[PDB]
């Protein structure tokens, strides 16, 4: 016998893969053919995809065939190559070696597109298009790929929710009549909301009024016993300028003396006016908390104050009313602590036609303006507690206080909160001051430097607590919020209300 | 309990 040699093939491309732009182009195969009585001039034979091609077998057992239509191995994945040589006594040989490779005509198209947009796409594969006719093509999420009238390829990418648990890229595949697929892979970007800031102001108003000295007098009291009124000496509750009864003592001294209240006018500091929108000492109230046999307290006391407004006087009455607490004698101090509660009444007067409320406030530490007010205080057994009684002038029925109103998702001076492509914008963060998360503050009242805001999670707000002393020429609030969209994006902005006075 |  002749001795069969050996018939390789190299890989058909470099990858041994046929793809789509081989697919229209043409590919030289090639090969070694060596040994036994292989010869160079050998004939080499091949039948792929029905066509025969040959050549012959060259100097170091090569061999090649110059040009195989790509579309023919596209169609045709394995294909044998015989050589026929003979050895030197003239008997033939057919050597034989298989060629396998890959078909894969598919080709990727890979985008990072915004939501709620439509994008034209560049830099798709070589050789992309639609099959004829077609001018666009829905993808998986229902959006398109269009074929305009100048060439270019537009993607409408839907809104997704990209907090849910389902994948949020896209794609479509497109099948060319020549077996050519392009698969085009739309991974798309959430959106969100910005919030812009907002501008708002506020003006309160400025009055001064011009009123006598006050007198203050204890006028009535309900239960307890050995209850006296009085004007006060330097022994019981200091003296003050006036006749009316400032003082009021009550009980069967258990230890010394008796418990009660005294008022000492604000008449010296007060030089005859009040201002409108202003915290306003009318006096220093001062209980005195003796130890007294149970039973015999009042439970409450009133107390007139009185003084004219200057027009003409108009006298005016605020009738103050505290709730009193002797409470049972323990061992422990807190406990047996005595407690006074001023009631929340006011008067309304007229000074030319327009009308004017006197409010109760409560009490405030003595010394200290700045300090909170409080409508309860508790005073220890032997001992005794001062406050300054505050109260407050305000126009009209006193019924609110000085406000404004807005919408943070409105135009308020330098454009309207943007919403995004998700919508379902809320407010879900406010905070006064700089910083702002997803908070449980929305919807209630939280205090600013001046006032309080309510901001709702529709954008409304409501916000001025600050006496008009306390507000400095350029006062400005400035509260930060946020707003979230449909899955989560959020964004902040600041409202800034410039609070002015007049 | 007695006095308050
Ligand atoms: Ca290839
Ligand atoms: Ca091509
Ligand atoms: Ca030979
Ligand atoms: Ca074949
Ligand atoms: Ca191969
Ligand atoms: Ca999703
Ligand atoms: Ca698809
Ligand atoms: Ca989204
Ligand atoms: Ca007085
Ligand atoms: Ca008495
Ligand atoms: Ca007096
Ligand atoms: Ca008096
Ligand atoms: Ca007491
Ligand atoms: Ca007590
Ligand atoms: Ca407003
Ligand atoms: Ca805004
Ligand atoms: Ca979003």
């Amino acid at each position: 016998e002749a001795t069969a040699g050996t018939v390789t093939v190299n890989a058909i491309t470099s990858d041994d893969t046929i793809d789509g732009i081989e697919l229209g182009q043409t590919i030289s195969i090639s090969g070694k053919a060596v040994g036994g009585d292989i010869s160079v001039g050998d004939v080499v034979k091949m039948t792929i995809n029905n066509t025969e091609y040959s050549t012959t077998v060259k100097a170091g057992g090569i061999w090649m065939i110059a040009g195989v239509l790509g579309s023919d191995l596209a169609a045709d994945s394995e294909f044998d190559v015989v050589v026929t040589s003979s050895d030197a006594a003239g008997n033939k040989v057919q050597s034989i070696g298989t060629s396998t490779h890959s078909v894969d005509l598919s080709a990727e198209a890979n985008f990072s597109l915004a939501e709620g947009q439509q994008h034209v796409l560049t830099n798709l594969p070589e050789g992309f298009g639609f099959p004829d006719g077609t001018t666009e093509v829905v993808t998986n999420f229902g959006g398109t790929i269009t074929l305009g009238d100048d060439g270019e390829y537009r993607y409408d990418a839907p809104v997704r929710d990209h907090g849910d648990a389902v994948s949020d890229k896209d794609s479509v595949t497109v099948t060319l009549e020549d077996g050519r697929t392009f698969t085009v892979n739309l991974d798309i970007q959430d959106s969100a909301p910005v919030a812009v800031d907002d501008q708002d102001s506020i003006v309160v108003q400025h009055e001064e009024f011009e009123v006598s000295e006050i007198a203050a007098s204890w006028v009535s009291y309900t239960h307890g016993e050995s209850v006296t009124t009085f004007d006060g000496t330097s022994d019981l509750g200091g003296v003050d300028n006036d006749s009316a009864k400032d003082q009021i003592r009550w009980g069967n001294p258990a230890e010394s003396k008796q418990s009660g209240y005294g008022f000492i006018d604000n008449d010296s500091n007060l030089e005859g006016r009040f201002d409108l929108n202003q915290d306003i000492s009318v006096g220093t109230f001062t209980h005195y908390n003796y130890p007294v046999y149970s039973g015999g307290a009042i439970t409450s006391a009133e107390m007139s104050v009185e003084f004219s407004v200057l027009d003409v006087s108009t006298p005016v009455t605020l009738t103050v009313n505290f709730d009193h607490n002797e409470t049972p004698n323990t061992n422990d101090v807190n406990a047996s602590r005595d407690i006074v509660t001023v009631q929340n009444t006011h008067v309304t007067f007229e000074r030319d036609g327009d009308i004017y409320t006197v409010q109760i406030v409560g009490f405030r530490e003595v010394g200290n303006p700045d300090g909170e007010v409080v409508t309860s205080i508790y005073t220890n057994e032997n001992a005794a507690t001062s406050y300054e009684l505050v109260v407050r002038v305000v126009e009209g029925d006193g019924y609110s206080l000085p406000s404004t109103e807005g919408n943070i998702f409105d135009d308020n001076g330098l454009g309207a909160d943007s919403l995004g492509a998700d919508g379902s914008v809320t407010v879900v963060g406010v905070a006064v001051g700089a910083i702002v998360s997803s908070n449980e503050s929305v919807g209630h009242s939280i205090e600013g430097q001046y006032g309080n805001l309510v901001l709702n999670s529709d954008g409304s707000y409501v916000y001025v607590t600050a006496s008009v002393s306390d507000i400095p020429a350029g006062a400005t609030e400035s509260f930060a919020y946020l707003i979230q969209d449909q899955d989560g994006s959020t964004s902040s902005a600041n409202l800034s209300i410039n609070v002015g006075t007049n | 309990g007695y006095t308050s």
